[PDB]
């Protein structure tokens, strides 16, 4: 069997080159592009790392760049498994909140009233 | 102004031009150029193809092509009129049998001594060389120091550099050794006398000026190229047969590419140790190369293995 | 750790293997630089081979060492046999390479910070 | 339904579902999920202790004879807690039938190799090594083929970006072809294409 | 279902040896054959003679990249971007600006002729069909700096013709 | 400062512009409410759209149509 | 003994495919070829782009196929959408996806003799060869690389012609083909050149994972166009061929028979085709028509937003092969459920065809080694799978 | 007949009693297996239902029918590879339940 239960956090190196400690990642939940009302891109967390110069290319004026990683989008599954990638491969990040609304309360009927304020007019 | 790293594909602000630079030194300089990445404009005088091998420094849009003699002065001028810096190499050995051979490290430095230097240019560089001297030697050597003070004129600073003898890998001075497969193989002259100047290594020459390019403040303040450790011997000549085990010229052949039995013979030996007082190599630093560990790459003979 | 090693079982295996192939690279070092036909002196090739190993002196933990052994015994496949045509050797020195300023006042005067 | 819709059949469906269901039964050691596809293909997911037997199992028979090693391949999944997956596809010659094997593992775990069960993975379980680092067990030969001799990388996981670190270009400073970091023209512009409003109900994720 | 190609024993009798021994020993065979199917040379040699005769094409070929417009000038394209979005090769670039009469036009617009990959889709994206795969081979230019087109070489370029270009998409939009 | 890269290179550039090439075309008119525009030809050019012209007179080249079009 | 690496010369056939040869004096029996002179990023490439985007990179795959490169995509990819393609789309399939088949072997044949070293059958097909890219000119928009084939059946219709121009081209072929039956077959150097060359036949044969020819004509009678369709093409009538024994010249000589099979099947399916239409109705997959997206209000949005981004594809792995004219072609392709697809893992032959030249080469000579190759009909760009 | 079809194998030699010890060399090394896996329930299941036609009619031609391989020298090989599964069934226990349950989500596909 050969078993050997032991215990170690799992850092892996030597695979990229130096840019472990140099970079900060980054979780978060992207949240409806406000052009309108689809919430199908929620209830999947994200990553993108550092944005680095962007200057011009002298013959066209393309957007030319260094900073070689600069788009790597991964699809995640919970906040669980957010840290646990972090961390096997190990280099700093920073994590954000998932925000849900409000329920809430909304009901017509309550637009027509005797006394109150809620009354909506010119429809 | 500079932007993000100079790997290459940058802009670093500089914009150069190098004339001559088809030669071993002008060459290899620009070669540096195109790696952090400029406007390097570089007009050669008479050749499409000489300038093939060149091309792949230089990333793309980095470098342009012009047409130019030396003797008209808007071919001198026309290029020169959008730069920052500008530095000048150009010459060579024997007189030309139609050219005058005076007058090109007289009036030559100073048809770049004209309206280009009006225009708006600075930190104009030229080259010297060590052994120049204003004494009656030699009819090449001697007629450059000549160069050095009534075209000093002009530009009242520059910052002139002064090489001593270089050696790389295509040079003359090194490869007039060992071309000498003969009947007999004699020193200059069957004397271990003078023996030898100082070669400086050719990264040290192109190091040097791009330390210069933007230095700051290097101008007027004239430089001198510090040799290896430290004068040289004899041992030099019996270090060639040992180790060794003893461009546009035409269709055919050149008639008369020679060794020149003539004032050439005596423009190496004559070596001057010159003023220590040059600041000039090593504060335009950093340039420490010794001989005995590039002596295996410019020798090829016949052994090749042991 | 529910996992089976490789080949060492607990750092003892594995000290062993890496000093065990040093003295390959050691007496390669000297047999390779008069093959590939290149013009270094040979010292320099020694000092780069402790270069490589005291680097990563930094692990705690079996099997990540031994998959570097599998790394560096592969190395030496290309190396004792002509699989590295007179480039990929010369690509472990960072040769003709700007280099890199790594003090503050320098990086602050050309770069955005990289 | 209409014409322009592909025309299921129910023979290979039911085949399919009454052959693989045996298989568990008769090895309930390794076998943790066998599922049939809505389209005549099956898996069987095997945890990977037996991933010699199985195969050796399949290798014969008189029911099922499965001696044609097709395709070994390898897919990587982050967020799973065990990233990668090595999954095979078989084929019987005598029967005109298709099964996959599923087997699961991670990066640092070893997998004892299909070596003597099969001949036609010599090239291809090197492969995982070059492009994953999934060392297998006891191969005789473990080599780099399809990469280049410098690489680092392991470049077919999620991490490796786009283009490497190792743009290389030519100088004349002495012969060399030496590398560099890598310098683009162009950002390789990515751009944002998911639509929203979810235009699948069958495969509706549990709301929790 | 079956065929069983060279399955077929020898004779072994009295006779039909002499044929196998008078094919190897005088050669019979190699010249009757060999020697006949080569001399066949009367034939006429079918050579396209390049700089003056040329060869067939066809209606839909594709090529050199240029731009239409409306009868009296007016830029046909409209900036709507979807030529972009379909490049494999994303040799599209385009900035668009609203000019000042009001209606929008483009600023920068390129095409990666190195990078091109001629998948032709530019063609089939434009709704008011804009861009259009002009069928004239000619190239070959000298540096790597030149052919990279900008604008004012594409509506200059789809202008040195159009009256090639306007005659093949008559024939042909029936179709698509 | 780019003005060096194009020396004796002449400068390959347009000609004509449409900028303004509009405003030389006889502006159409109707005396109508809403009029099609598949200028150019059927089946080709800018598609069909629809132009209310009530207010100064004018459509508004349609921005597809590009023919100043009015009443 | 000597190393020598004869690969990497350019001595014609294909300058690349560089190995080893620790030869025992004269014989060989060591042999360990290097592969990866093209890898090109092709499976890390396409996991950026959309499904219709991604389609010319399979049609580059190959040197040859046009036709049956993309006929193993498209088939891949509407088993996942519900599609069955309308049916006179399917009659166009294989009739260039029974026209490929007359590019390769005839490729297959000649730089085999080109290597070997005759000059004049190279010369003598490819000149016939010409009558045939003039088609697919005609029809798609290219010289060979025709992005032609789509998801939602054929592109676009063929234009008026092509049925008087097939049938006279397939009318004179079959006295091309008896050409080098006099050039090669009755001759006997050429036999004494392959004969008993590459004997392979055992279960390690199979083992080996050879797709067809190295396989049934050496032996084993299976292949993909008989028991399993692809579209109507069981409706059509024609044999497979075995040769003899397990080595080359009953590999050869399946080839010859192949080709005297194709022009029986386009002039059996000239026949049947009746008129119809091209793409799939119901326009989710299919851009409507060009006269449609200049009219209505509906075919707009279903034009514009299908070029943004591309299909709706349904979740769940899939997976088939069909007969490209040298093996089978695998492709495994993972759907994610988005424009963008998921791993997409190819297999294609030459990776067994290739792996097991160890085996068949040893016990033999030098001069051997190059005359196998050109049989398996190796391409390499092909072996970036 | 001289060749076998298949090409790599020969005729060798006798059909009706290679195979007939063949299927009798295995039931006896079949019962040497514990009786809990339904492994003995399905394999001595077909190989009596196999024996059962094989012995002993003619001919050969027609043992190749109700007899689902290849030519008849071919399904020596369809239970030659048998006799070598069935007593490394041995050796490895599959009777045994089963061990390393997946971490509870693995086998979802979406994600
Ligand atoms: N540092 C040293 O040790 C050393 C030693 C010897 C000489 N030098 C001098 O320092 C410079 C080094 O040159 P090099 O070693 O690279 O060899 P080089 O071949 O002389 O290079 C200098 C360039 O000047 C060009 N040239 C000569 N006459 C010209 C003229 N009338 N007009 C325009 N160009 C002319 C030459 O050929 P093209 O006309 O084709 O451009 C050549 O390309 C030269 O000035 C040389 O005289 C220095
Ligand atoms: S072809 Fe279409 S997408 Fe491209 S610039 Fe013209 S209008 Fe815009
Ligand atoms: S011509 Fe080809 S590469 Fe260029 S934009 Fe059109 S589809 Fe893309
Ligand atoms: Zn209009």
């Amino acid at each position: 069997i050969t078993v050997d239960e032991k215990l170690d956090i799992t850092t892996i190196t030597g695979v990229p080159e130096e840019h472990i400690k140099t970079r900060k990642a980054r979780i978060f939940v992207p949240a409806r592009n406000n052009m309108q009302s689809g919430v199908n891109n929620t209830k999947k967390w994200k990553m993108e790392f550092d944005t680095r110069e962007r200057w011009e290319n002298p013959l066209m004026g393309w957007a030319s760049t260094a900073d070689p990683l600069s788009n790597l989008v991964l699809t995640f599954s919970t906040k669980e498994d957010a840290v646990a990638f972090a961390e096997k491969n190990g280099w700093s990040y920073d994590v954000e909140e998932r925000k849900v609304p409000k329920p809430k309360s909304k009901s017509y009927g309550a637009n027509f009233s005797w006394n109150k304020r809620t009354r909506v007019s010119t429809k | 102004i500079p932007h993000g790293k100079g790997g290459r594909s940058s802009v670093s602000g500089i914009v150069a031009t190098v004339f001559g630079a088809t030669g071993f030194l002008g060459r290899y300089v620009v070669n540096h150029l195109g790696r952090m990445g400029s406007q390097v404009i570089v007009p050669h005088r008479c050749e499409p193809y000489d300038t093939m091998h060149l091309r792949p420094m230089g990333d793309l849009g980095q470098i342009i092509f012009m047409d130019w003699n030396g003797r008209d002065k808007d071919s001198i001028r026309r290029a020169v009129e959008h730069s920052s810096v500008v530095i000048n190499l150009v010459g060579r050995e024997w007189e030309t049998q139609n050219f005058d051979f005076e007058d090109v490290f007289v009036k030559i430095p100073q048809a770049i001594a004209q309206v280009s230097k009006e225009a708006g240019v600075e930190k104009f560089i030229h080259i010297s060389h060590l052994n120049a001297d204003i004494k009656s030697s030699s009819k090449y050597l001697r007629s450059k120091a000549v160069g050095e003070k009534e075209v000093r004129e002009t530009f009242p600073e520059a910052t002139i550099i002064k090489p001593a003898e270089i050696f790389g890998r295509e040079d003359r001075f090194l490869n007039y050794f060992a071309n000498i497969r003969w009947f007999g193989g004699v020193p200059l002259i069957s004397l271990g006398k003078k023996t030898v100047k100082q070669p400086v290594y050719i990264v040290d020459v192109t190091k040097g000026i791009i330390n210069a390019i933007k230095d700051p403040d290097a101008r007027g303040k004239t430089f001198a190229f510090v040799g290896p450790s430290r004068y040289l011997l004899f041992d030099l000549v019996q270090y060639v047969f040992a180790v060794a085990h003893r461009i546009g010229r035409l269709f055919e052949i050149s008639p008369f590419e020679p060794w020149t039995t003539r004032d050439k013979v005596e423009r190496i030996h004559t070596t001057d140790k010159i003023l220590p007082h040059l600041p000039g190599l090593e504060d335009l630093g950093v340039e420490a190369t010794p001989l005995e560990l590039k002596a295996i790459e410019v020798l090829r003979r016949h052994r090749t293995y042991r | 750790t529910s996992v089976k090693p490789i080949f060492s079982r607990d750092m003892n295996e594995a000290k062993r293997r890496v000093r065990e192939l040093y003295r390959a690279w050691y007496r390669e070092v000297p047999n390779t630089v008069h093959l590939f036909q290149l013009d270094i002196s040979v010292k320099q090739g020694r000092d780069k081979v402790r270069e490589m190993f005291k680097k990563n002196a930094h692990i705690t933990d079996p099997r990540v060492v031994d998959l570097l052994v599998i790394k560096g015994k592969m190395e030496l496949e290309e190396t004792i046999k002509v699989w590295k045509q007179r480039t990929h050797v010369m690509r472990f020195f960072h040769e003709t390479e700007a280099p890199r300023p790594k003090d503050f006042l320098s990086k602050f005067y050309v770069g955005h910070d990289p | 339904t209409r014409p322009t819709v592909r025309p299921r059949n129910d023979v290979a469906h039911k085949q399919l579902s009454a052959f693989g269901e045996y298989v568990a039964e008769i090895l309930p050691k390794y076998v943790q999920q066998v599922q049939v596809s809505c389209f005549n293909e099956l898996e069987i997911c095997i945890h990977p202790d037996g991933v010699i037997p199985v195969l050796t199992f399949l290798r014969d028979h008189s029911n099922a004879q499965f001696k044609s090693l097709a395709d070994l391949t390898a897919v990587d999944i982050p967020t799973r807690q065990n990233r990668f997956e090595i999954v095979y596809n078989l084929l019987s010659l005598r029967f005109n039938s298709r099964i996959r094997v599923k087997t699961y593992t991670d990066e640092l775990t070893p997998i004892e190799s299909s070596v003597p069960v099969y001949k036609a993975a010599n090239w291809y379980e090197r492969e995982i090594w070059d492009m994953f680092g999934v060392f297998f067990a006891n191969h005789p030969d473990l080599r780099r083929i399809l990469t280049d001799y410098g690489f680092e990388g392991h470049p077919f996981r999620k991490d490796f970006p786009l283009s490497g670190y190792v743009e290389l270009r030519y100088d004349d400073e002495v012969k060399r072809v030496v590398a560099e970091p890598v310098e683009l023209a162009q950002e390789f512009r990515k751009f944002d294409l998911n639509s929203p409003w979810e235009a699948f109900p069958a495969y509706r994720q549990p709301p929790e | 279902t079956y065929k069983y190609v060279n399955l077929r024993e020898p004779s072994m009798d009295m006779k039909s040896v002499t044929d196998r021994a008078a094919q190897t020993l005088l050669w019979t065979e190699l010249i009757r054959g060999l020697g006949m199917t080569l001399s066949y040379l009367f034939r006429e040699p079918a050579t396209i003679n390049y700089p003056f005769e040329k060869g067939p094409l066809s209606p839909r070929f594709r090529g050199e990249h240029a731009l239409r417009r409306y009868p009296s000038g007016e830029e046909r394209c409209i900036a709507c971007k979807l030529c972009e979005a379909v490049c494999p090769a994303q040799a599209i670039t385009i900035e668009a600006e609203p000019r000042a009469d009001g209606s929008r036009r483009t600023t920068r617009y390129d095409i990666d002729m190195t990078k091109c990959i001629y998948c032709g889709f530019c063609q089939e994206a434009c709704p008011v069909d804009a861009i259009v795969e002009g069928p004239n081979f000619e190239f070959s230019t000298e540096t790597h700096e030149e052919l990279l087109y900008n604008k004012e070489k594409l509506l200059n370029n789809g202008d040195k013709w159009e009256a090639e270009i306007a005659a093949n998409i008559q024939a042909d939009y029936l179709y698509r | 400062y780019r003005k060096v890269r194009f020396v004796g290179r002449q400068k390959e550039v347009n000609e004509n512009f449409a900028i303004d090439l509009i405003a030389e075309q006889p502006v159409s008119q109707v005396g109508s409410r809403v009029i099609s525009c598949d200028g150019g030809g059927g089946a080709l050019g800018h598609p069909r759209v629809y132009i209310n012209l009530d207010k100064e007179t004018k459509t508004g080249t349609c921005g597809y149509c590009g023919l100043q079009f009015r009443q | 003994n000597l190393t020598l690496n004869f690969g990497p010369q350019h001595p014609a056939a294909h300058g690349v495919l560089r190995l080893v040869m620790e030869l025992s004096g004269e014989m060989v029996r060591k042999c360990d070829p290097h592969i990866g002179l093209l890898h090109r990023g092709t499976e890390k490439l396409i996991e950026y782009k959309t499904y219709l985007q991604a389609l010319p990179y399979f049609d580059r795959l190959d040197y040859v196929s046009m036709m049956c490169n993309e006929q193993a995509y498209s088939l891949a990819v509407e088993k996942l959408l519900n599609i069955q393609p309308p049916p006179r789309a399917q009659w166009i399939r294989v009739l260039f996806g029974e026209i490929t088949r007359l590019l390769n072997h005839i490729m297959a044949v000649t730089t085999h003799a080109l290597d070997i070293g005759a000059m004049t059958p190279f010369f003598w097909m490819f000149e016939e060869r010409e009558k045939m890219f003039e088609f697919y000119e005609r029809v798609s928009g290219a010289r060979m690389h025709a992005a032609y084939v789509r998801p939602g059946g054929v592109h676009q219709d063929l234009p008026l012609g092509l049925m008087d121009d097939i049938y006279e081209f397939s009318k004179n072929f079959s006295l091309r083909i008896d050409e080098l039956e006099e050039m090669l077959t009755n001759n006997r150097i050429w036999r004494n050149r392959t004969v008993d060359i590459g004997i392979v036949t055992a279960e390690d044969a199979l083992n080996y994972g050879f797709s067809g020819v190295m396989l049934r004509g050496s032996g084993i009678q299976w292949d993909l166009r008989k028991t399993q369709p692809y579209d109507v093409y069981d409706q059509v009538e024609f044999d497979v061929p075995i040769g003899s024994r397990g080595d080359c010249y009953d590999r050869y000589l399946c080839r010859v028979e192949e080709m005297r099979q194709s022009i029986r099947i386009i002039s059996q399916c000239l026949n049947k085709m009746p008129p119809g239409e091209i793409k799939v109705d119901d326009a989710k997959v299919s851009p409507p028509k060009r006269a449609e997206m200049k009219t209505s209000m509906e075919s707009l949005i279903h034009h514009f937003k299908l070029y943004t981004e591309g299909y709706q594809v349904p979740p769940g792995a899939t997976y088939t092969a069909i007969e490209a004219p040298k093996g089978e072609f695998g492709v495994y392709l993972v759907s994610d459920g988005s424009s963008r697809p998921y791993r997409c893992k190819i297999k294609a032959p030459g990776f067994a065809h290739l792996a097991g030249l160890d085996k068949m080469s040893k016990g033999h000579m030098l001069a051997d080694v190059v005359a196998i190759i050109g049989t398996q009909d190796i391409v390499f760009g092909e072996v970036d799978r | 007949k001289k060749t076998t079809g298949l090409v790599g194998l020969a005729v060798c030699e006798t059909p009706h009693e290679r195979l007939k010890i063949l299927y009798t060399k295995i039931l006896d090394v079949l019962g040497h297996i514990p009786k809990n896996a339904a492994y003995r329930k399905y394999t001595e299941q077909i190989t009596n239902e196999k024996l059962s036609m094989v012995k002993a009619e003619p001919d050969v031609k027609k043992l190749e029918e109700r007899l689902q391989g290849g030519q008849i020298e071919e399904v020596i090989l369809q239970a030659e590879n048998e006799l070598s599964l069935a007593r490394k069934m041995i050796q490895w226990k599959p009777w045994e339940p089963l061990v390393e349950e997946p971490p509870a989500s693995q086998w979802k596909w979406p994600i």
